[PDB]
């Protein structure tokens, strides 16, 4: 079944805002096959900064932004990102 | 619970191919996600019927 | 002369079905099952339940 | 409700072989109001076109792609015609 191609869970941040989990990219792996977010679909945009010095705890401020083409376009709103534990 | 759902599985899975599940509702697209005997995670709409009398089977568990 | 925009991704029990139509002269190219109460459902043609259900020679193809 | 879009909708035809391509991008489902898919093609018509289209290759339509429900033009033409 191909079906199942994209339709696997995808890592995602937790904020404090208490809005919804928004993932690094918009690009996303199941097995092999490489899916893509949807257009439109809530995203942070992080630099290479941010994105290696990324910690558990709320100390990073990430640009939020919306999936266009499977690129996070940046909003101008801002949050707080942790991975969690 | 740090995962998100991008698409959904439109079709009805049969149940003898789920061992589990799993919720992740604080996300953009919130679903239900089950997961089947080769330990592959599959997102479905929780609106659905078939997966809500899913999820009210005790045979069928919540996963950690 | 019409064109799906939307695949039904379900299985359509074949209870409901009483024919089918092809379309596929569209950016969607789809198999059109007929219902019981003359509802056109828009499925894809790869999907392998749209094929194992055409080729059901009791399931005809309709002008 | 799983069939709230997944009915056909009319759609035009051409003289250059290729796709089919509806009247705007709005089509409804029994009573369900349902809007084509994104970059969905279509054809962008005047209201005197419109009341002039027959089902004779004469009227000359504007190519076009659906954003959020409009029948953006793409600058293609075409000639169109409703199917007898």
């Amino acid at each position: 079944y191909e079906d199942f191609k994209c339709t696997c869970p995808a890592p995602h941040l937790n904020n404090t805002n208490g809005t919804v989990m928004k993932p690094i990219g918009c690009y996303y792996t199941c097995n092999v096959t490489r899916c893509t977010a949807p257009d439109t679909y809530p995203c942070y945009n992080l630099t290479e900064h941010q994105a290696k010095n990324l910690t558990t705890s709320p100390t990073t401020l990430c640009a939020v932004g919306n999936c266009d083409h499977g690129i996070c376009v940046p909003n101008g709103t801002k949050e707080l990102c942790f991975k969690a534990p | 619970p740090s995962t998100c759902c991008l698409k959904y599985y439109e079709k009805v899975l049969p149940r003898r191919l789920v061992v589990g599940y799993r919720k992740a509702l604080n996300c953009h697209l919130p679903a239900i996600i089950f997961v089947t005997k080769r330990n592959r995670e599959v997102c479905t709409n929780p609106n659905d019927d078939w997966v809500q009398e899913y999820i009210k089977d005790p045979n069928l568990p919540l996963l950690p």
